[PDB]
Parts: C-alpha cells; structure tokens; sequence
C-alpha cells in the first residue's frame, strides 16, 4: 500500500489558499488522517475520517477526499503555520504515511546584518581555529558568502547551515564557518568574509585584523 | 501523556531497548504505536500492540527483528531492537490515537533519538563568540560533540527572544557543530549575565560561557 502526497513542497505567503493532494494506491474508503509537524516538534493531528476536524484546530484547515484521491485544503495561511504536512492512512492492519509536504512563505526581502566573530583565545590553545560569519533576518534563503584570508579567496574549508523560517518574521538566519590550523592563523592576518544577498544592493563585507 | 526513554548510541549489530510509559487509565481496547523518524526525512510506521490479545504487526523494514512487549501495572510499552543498522537511525515516537482505538486522546511523545554507529559518546567544547555601535550580536559555538540532540536557551529561558539556533552540521572527522545567537541592545554594558545554557543528554556535559567583549 503507497500514499502518493502531492506536492512534496510548496511556498506561499501569507493570506493564500494552500491545497495538498494525497493520492492512495488502493480504496481507503475515509479512513485518512492528516497531521502537521513542525521542526523539532513530534506531529499533531488535524483533521480524521478525512473531513472531520479535531479539537483545537482551526475551521481554517479542512480536509475532503474519498475513495483514491483526497486533499488537505488550508484557506488562509498564517506565518506560525510554516511546517510538514503528512497524510496517513488506517485502513487495515498497519498505518501508512505519506511521502510529506515542506510549506514556507514567501515575503519580501529584508537585508541580511552581517557580524564578524574572530577565534576564541581559547580555541587556539587546542590548535584548530574557527572564524564564523553570521548573516541575520533575511529573505530569499539564497546568500552568497566567500572567505577572504590575506585578501585570498578560500575554498573547501566552510560550511553553512540555515536556521527554519522563524514563524514571526518569517525570515532565515545564515551561520558559515572557516577552520584553518593554529599555524595558518598566525601566518595570517586579514580575515573577511564578503555576502552578497538580493537585498544589498552592493556586497557587504565585514572583516578584523588578528591582534587588533 | 507519552514519554518515550532509553535513547543514546548504539553499535552496528548490537541491540538497544527503548520505553513508552503513559499516563492515565488503561483500556484492555488500547494499544500502541512506533513511529520513527530518520534525519531529515519522512515519518515510518514501525509497528502497533494491541492489549487484547496476542496480536502485533510490524512493518516489513523491521519484521523478524523489532519486538515489542508491555507490562500491564506500569503502564509502559517496549520496543527491543536487535541486529540494528545505519538505516535505523532516527527519533523513534509511540503514539495512541481515539480514532481506531488504541488511546483516548492523540498523543504523541516527545521521541528519543537512537544513532547506529561505531563513533564514541563525547561531550561538547564551547568556545564565545564576542560581539565588540548598532545592535550587536553574541553567541557560544559548540564544537565536537558526539551525538545528537543539544539544548541551548540563554540565561535558562531568561534572555530566549530573537535567537536563532543553527541545526548541527555534521564535520568530516565524525563529530557535530553549531552555535547559536542572540541580537541584544547596541550597547549593553554590564549586562546582567550571558549563561551559555548548553546541555549534552548523551554524556552528561551540562555547560556554561561567558561572553564578554
């Protein structure tokens, strides 16, 4: 038995009908459930008997369906409602879910702040140190971020990782790392990191000296 | 209520047993879920008990190995699992739903996380981040902690508003990283305190930093 959940992501922003299609492999008669997961958190349950809505779950979300194809219908969506989306089936012996549904909002754009964080005194007595460059409240996710060492472009020592679309603002926040040895930051002296964003309209770019 | 317990790591091959206990009255109608969740990925239905009887189903990704029981007057269900793989790790929920019987109310736990690898259990180096005239920013990075989860909320929920927390970037060597950080006041000379509230469940390495310019 395969619950086909369409699509597997969509955006929207905020006041938009969202309608999320599951389809089933074989007859469920109403026997469907939907749940909403949102990050870090274990699921919920939304709607059952694929209409009936729970407790505490607004009249906003609806669901309707039977037979093969069913559908989970939000009609106004609120920037707290950013999550996974899932369906399930029960109609025998064991429960099968469906493949999810990733939803996010689309607003518009707020300019990354950008912050330069120099290695702790602390992280140079292990000896691997670790400069970090924070990009703040923005909107589209997509940032460029090069490191500057000695006004020399690095590669192949960073790495990025984007926070969930914060369910007030709705923007993402950007951490990107640079680790080098304790030797090859006191070869050096100038460290930079340069993004560039759809929000600034020229690259921004913060740096320090080592010493200072 | 459901609270699952027993996470940690585990070896490839080895086995590892895990407990749902719930709260409340207990119908001979109820039963139990295992949903498990891998990184990243979609929700499994792992298996179902039903307390009338003899009856246990699994899925077919872990039948002939997951086994589940249940004690009665503790109100607790588990999951013994054996001959485990990578393929296995995830966070591992029990559940009861009303609506085919096998609880009241739709609950859920909060998961515990199992990881099948032969990496050791490390405790986590932080490091500060000074902010040093604009609203600045400040935050603890926690390096080379082994494994998953790690909780951090400044101040112990005291300063947690605008703070984001970076999911943990998994490093080549094998060990996990991330930081976390909080936009305060341009100049907020002689703040009260900056507690660098981080806590490793794994091994028991509850840490604190001080961030000062």
């Amino acid at each position: 038995i395969q619950m086909t959940q369409s699509p597997s992501t969509l955006s929207a922003s905020v006041g938009d009908r969202v309608t999320i299609t599951c389809r089933a492999s074989q007859f469920i008669s109403r026997w469907l459930a939907w749940y909403q997961q949102k990050p870090g958190k274990a699921p919920k349950l939304l709607i059952y008997k694929a209409s009936s809505l729970e407790s505490g779950v607004p009249s906003r979300f609806s669901g309707s369906g039977s037979e093969t194809h069913f559908t989970l219908t939000i009609s106004s969506l609120q920037p707290d409602d950013v999550a996974t989306y899932y369906c399930q089936e029960y109609t025998s012996y064991g429960r099968t879910f469906g493949q999810g549904t990733k939803v996010e909002i689309k607003r518009t754009v707020a300019a990354p702040s950008v912050f330069i964080f120099p290695p702790s005194d602390e992280q140079l007595k292990s000896g691997t140190a670790s400069v970090v460059c924070l990009l703040n409240n923005f909107y589209p996710r997509e940032a460029k971020v090069q490191w500057k060492v000695d006004n020399a472009l690095q590669s192949g020592n960073s790495q990025e990782s984007v926070t969930e679309q914060d369910s007030k603002d709705s923007t993402y926040s950007l951490s990107s790392t640079l680790t080098l040895s304790k030797a090859d930051y006191e070869k050096h002296k100038v460290y930079a990191c340069e993004v560039t964003h759809q929000g600034l309209s020229s690259p921004v770019t913060k740096s320090f000296n080592r010493g200072e | 209520k459901l609270v699952e317990s027993g996470g940690g790591v585990v070896q490839p091959g080895r086995s590892l047993r895990l407990s749902c206990e719930a709260s409340g009255f207990i119908f001979s109608t109820y039963g139990m879920h295992w949903v498990r969740q891998a990184p990243g990925k979609g929700l499994e239905w792992v298996a179902v008990i039903w307390f009338d009887g003899s009856n246990i189903y699994y899925a077919d990704s872990v039948k002939g190995r997951f086994t589940i029981s249940r004690d009665n007057s503790k109100n607790t269900v588990f999951m013994q699992m054996d001959s485990l793989r990578a393929e296995d790790t995830a966070v591992y929920y029990c559940h009861r739903n009303f609506y085919d019987g096998s609880g009241p109310f739709d609950y859920w736990g909060q998961g515990t996380l199992v990881t099948v690898s032969s990496a050791s259990t490390k405790g986590p180096s932080v490091f500060p981040l000074a902010p040093s005239g604009g609203t600045a920013a400040l935050g603890c990075l926690v390096k080379d902690y082994f494994p998953e989860p790690v909780t951090v909320s400044w101040n112990s929920g005291a300063l947690t508003s605008g703070v984001h927390t970076f999911p943990a970037v998994l490093q080549s060597s094998g060990l996990y990283s991330l930081s976390s950080v909080v936009t305060v006041p341009s100049s907020s000379l002689g703040t009260q305190t900056y507690i660098c509230n981080v806590n490793h469940k794994p091994s028991n390495t509850k840490v604190d930093k001080k961030v000062e310019p």
